[PDB]
């Protein structure tokens, strides 16, 4: 995938499964709001910002991220969050792991929009630090109920692919702009919620097989507000 | 303990459309008060009954209209008022407040011998659709109520006895009904099976 | 003036009627629409999407241990693994599925289904299994030999890790027929069993335990009727902040 | 209708359920009027049922499970008032769009019960 | 608005009248018909049988 | 203390037209009286409420119609009369005055069980438009009330209990509403920010 | 006679409704208009002035 | 600021204008710097120039025209009580002394 500055090479092509049916589409025919001459940089964002490698042991229970949150700190897109307040962008997600032929297990990449979280066995809303994790991401405490009372058994309604360690080791999901308003704020709203969930744990003769899992994120067609003006 | 069957021939598809999946006009609030706080104020939040809360939270964004019908049970010629108050204008706090005399907000006037009143309210959300689940924070400083969208507000109605203080005392019972129309939904979501614990958020 | 008179049924208030009304705020223009992706127009565009069931039906399976069953190379000779009663409104392997949460709102259902399995063993592992269908007339099979006389398929591991099974027809209702508040259980329909054809073969390196996951998806003939309420939550529980608007 | 549960107390939460049809009307109004379509799960109502509802031997001979329609419930909406009163309720039923089949001779000997034909 | 007035005989309830009504369950499709043999349309098709 | 934003797409221009800028039908008078001076007389002046006075004084000349709706709250069969009296004819001063029996002025008759009454009054100003601010003197001799146009008059309504003196006593509450129609304005003027001090003139 | 029935919401009084009414003084001709200069038709013709 | 009090939601572009009224012999340069709604107000002369800035003197023209690109606004009654949620801070129009 030779895109801009970086190129994640030597991957099975798999499928560029669109989420519902669409593409980022550059947002045309809107002049009643944000008349500030949107700059829309394109060739200065496409890098494939990669993340920290995680370790998936036997008793592991999954991870989760927030997409406008985890990219506030890194790169040219990390700088463009500051000194701007309106944006619109589509994403690209490349999830890839690696193992031998002797391991066995199943993973489930799923992406939820507007995934409101919750806390276990209390009556207090979660704090600001319980949401804004950043790059590293958080951990499910109750994966069977997704920490909101909704069943994981019905969670295939979202766009998803099945990483199965007997068959493949990669997945690719394209997300369009999913928001009520056309443009949004980075520091107080997160549209999508990327999360991976182990379904079948691993197994081998020894213990503590790491199976390092790597997630790479790349914004497809971003835009911002105006910064340079005549008078 | 009797186990029977019946062969079923059907051809209907338009029964399961989303427009007549939500057109049923369930009850949303039931509260009585007295007059001898002498009125009734109620925010137009939707997650008050679990028969309607679980039924509504299958989706992500939707857009509809209100169709509010107020039914009143309770006498010489009782006249009632239901002054709607949207955002931006202030709410009345006393029965003879000058917010009642304001004309800039909508109001009705109706008796008891009449059939009960009926209005409808258009889509007043400042986005393009209502946000059911809000995955963010209303505010910049850290203590923000996680899961309250400022675009989620609608307003609040206020019900008041119009008549003078009479030498009899009485008690008025007020019921509200809401019928959604012109339904357009997006992005279906799996239902919640574990029981709710509060109305402000999702806990279990 | 025109001459008029009234019917019986004037001044009433139905709950399912349809008539025009008065706008509370006329001359108020709403914000226009937008091409939001992922629009649904019919409720049958949910049960056609596949979803997993709970195979491990026994007790003391708390959490996500109901989504899988384990076969052993230690001891698995000819014994039964699992079976599915095709009853949606009853508890079991099909209670909290995707189609088991939409059909609770209705009363009468009819259509065909599609089950799917996905084996997740190692790449070196082999072994054959068998899936046997049961017509709604008789009883569930017990041994391996008596199950083969129905509609049976033979599925191994080394070639394909996936398989597709078509359920021909289901039905159902609730049948309030007594004088009292009774619940007439629907009749028993079908069995989807799985027996051990051959014992598991693993090499000396990998673990000696494999896993199974069962999927389910409804076809495009599945029809619904007579929407009612669902007892899935309960009446009420203790709410923390019960009243906010009133005060 | 069938499938949903019946209320047993005046302030039961089955009254607050929206999933079933309901009307609301006064006394000074003319009395209420609705109509109910054909809700039998067969193609026609079975007047005489020559069989058994159930598999085990004690089944009520002559009750079809498709013969059910539902049940209406009439309730005073108002609060408990310091006056007491007594309400009289009458029901009328007008069949429309009639299609019949297979005529049968009438019964001349008098009925003895409502559950079956005895004499 | 149109001008209207009432007749004597408003608000009454006949037992042999014929007017339209309100459906209790709209958008409910009944099961369709079938060619059931032995259909009768007139009550004089009984007394003609011996 | 929460500071949020929302992008707003609009195309509506006809919302801010002058015809539906003033069609809101605010309240103009609220007064009750008794019967056991036993009536209610009220000049149809417009600057009685500051919610409507400041809203009206943006312009110089305008032309519209009344649409007066009288709402009555208060019993065996109370019948009320609202005899309109324009200029030129005399006003009643007692309940059984012979100005009530005069036919040459308009009158209505209505009960309490009925919905409340409604009439409308055409443009009766002898100029081509109403004069909001009058920069002159009504009269020739020096003491003239500066700022009262003789063309500014409309009339006055009188509300009377029709029934006989009954052995019960009661108290009637009367409210008036006014809805302008067919609006044509001229020469816009800046609003007043300093508060009013009287109803006869502009002082501060 | 035509058959009629009532809706919920009869006899009420909105404050933002729009229906015709009865004239209090019919056959009364108002004084006609005149070309008064400085006519405004839209409230946005004020905030455009500096 | 007196018509928009009657409404709730407003959106559009504006236009500011200045008119200097010194003597005919008097000279001197000024500077007008715009601020985007994101950051904070400038403090010195140097930090204000990095935004949208113009340089306007006295001897040639006593008038100048500035275009505001976009504003917005609402009131946001979102609490349970009678509270007033202040709208967010948008823009700054500053003026420093060049000479």
């Amino acid at each position: 995938l030779k895109l801009g500055n970086s190129a994640i090479v030597t991957q099975e092509a798999a499928n560029y499964c669109c989420a519902y049916g669409e593409w980022p589409n550059y947002l045309p025919d809107h002049e009643a709001v944000a008349i500030d001459k949107p700059t829309q940089p394109e060739t200065a964002t496409d890098r494939f910002y990669t993340l920290k490698s995680v370790k998936w042991e036997t008793g592991s229970t999954g991870w989760w991220w927030k997409l406008p949150d985890a990219l506030n700190n890194i790169g040219m897109f990390g700088q463009n969050v500051q000194h701007h307040y309106l944006y619109r962008s589509g994403f690209l997600i490349h999830v890839q792991c690696n193992a031998t032929k002797f391991h066995q297990g199943a993973l489930l990449v799923v992406a939820i929009p507007e995934h409101q979280r919750g806390a276990h066995n209390t009556n207090t809303s979660p704090g600001f630090d319980d949401i804004m994790k950043g790059e590293e991401g958080g951990t499910f405490n109750h994966p069977y109920v997704l920490d909101d009372g909704t069943s994981l058994a019905c969670a295939t309604i979202f766009p998803h692919q099945w990483i199965n360690l007997r068959t493949n080791n990669s997945a690719t999901i394209v997300l369009p702009w999913m928001n009520a308003a056309p443009m949004d704020f980075p520091l107080r709203h997160n549209q999508w919620t990327l999360a991976i969930i182990p379904v079948v744990p691993l197994g081998t003769r020894t213990t503590s097989s790491m199976v390092p899992i790597t997630v790479s994120i790349a914004p497809m067609c971003c835009e911002f507000n105006g910064l340079r003006h005549a008078i | 303990a009797i186990q029977t069957r019946t062969v079923i021939n059907q051809h209907g598809v338009s029964e399961t459309l989303v427009e007549n999946f939500l057109s049923r006009a369930a009850l949303v609030s039931k509260r009585s008060f007295e007059y001898k706080k002498n009125f009734f104020k109620w925010t137009i939040n939707t997650r008050s009954f679990v028969q309607l809360r679980r039924k509504l939270e299958l989706f992500t964004y939707l857009r509809f209209d209100a169709e509010i019908t107020i039914l009143t049970t309770v006498l010489p010629d009782l006249t009632l008022q239901a002054m709607f108050v949207p955002t931006g204008a202030l709410t009345p706090e006393k029965q003879d407040s000058f917010h009642w005399q304001s004309g800039s907000n909508a109001s009705v006037f109706f008796k008891i011998s009449d059939p009960p009143a009926r209005i409808t309210i258009p889509f007043m959300c400042i986005n393009s659709a209502y946000s059911v689940f809000y995955d963010g924070f209303a505010g910049f400083e850290k203590n923000g109520l996680y899961g309250i969208n400022p675009a989620d507000t609608i307003g609040n109605l206020c019900v008041r006895i119009v008549n003078e203080h009479q030498p009899v005392g009485f008690t008025v019972t007020v019921r509200v009904y809401m019928k959604p129309k012109h339904i357009k939904a997006w992005a279906p979501r799996p239902p919640r099976t574990l029981p709710y614990m509060s109305i402000a958020n999702a806990n279990y | 003036g025109v001459p008029t008179y009234l019917l019986p049924g004037s001044g009433q208030f139905l709950t399912t009627d349809d008539h025009s009304s008065a706008p509370a705020l006329p001359c108020f223009n709403p914000t226009p629409e937008m091409h939001i992706p992922g629009q649904v127009r019919n409720m049958l565009e949910v049960v056609q999407v596949e979803s997993m069931m709970e195979i491990n039906n026994t007790e003391s399976a708390v959490g996500m241990e109901r989504l899988k069953v384990d076969i052993s190379a230690l001891t698995d000779v000819d014994q039964l693994l699992f079976n599915i009663p095709l009853d949606i409104q009853l508890d079991g392997p099909l209670r909290n599925t995707l189609v088991g949460n939409i059909s609770r709102y209705y009363t009468h259902w009819s259509g065909s289904l599609e089950m799917t399995f996905m084996f997740c063993g190692s790449f070196m592992a082999t072994g054959k299994l068998i899936l046997c269908y049961t017509p709604p007339g008789g009883s569930c099979p017990t041994t391996r030999e008596t199950a083969m006389l129905g509609t049976h398929i033979v599925w191994d591991f080394g070639l394909q890790s996936s398989v597709t099974l078509i359920i021909p027809w289901i039905s159902g209702s609730h049948y309030r027929m007594f004088n009292n508040d009774a619940k007439s259980t629907n009749a028993n329909v079908g069995y989807v069993t799985c027996f051990m054809q051959t014992n598991l073969i693993v090499p000396s390196e990998s673990s000696d335990t494999c896993s199974l996951i069962g999927f389910i998806a409804a076809k495009d003939d599945f029809s619904l009727r007579l929407m009612r309420d669902s007892p899935d939550i309960g009446q009420l529980d203790h709410l923390h902040a019960a009243e906010a608007a009133y005060q």
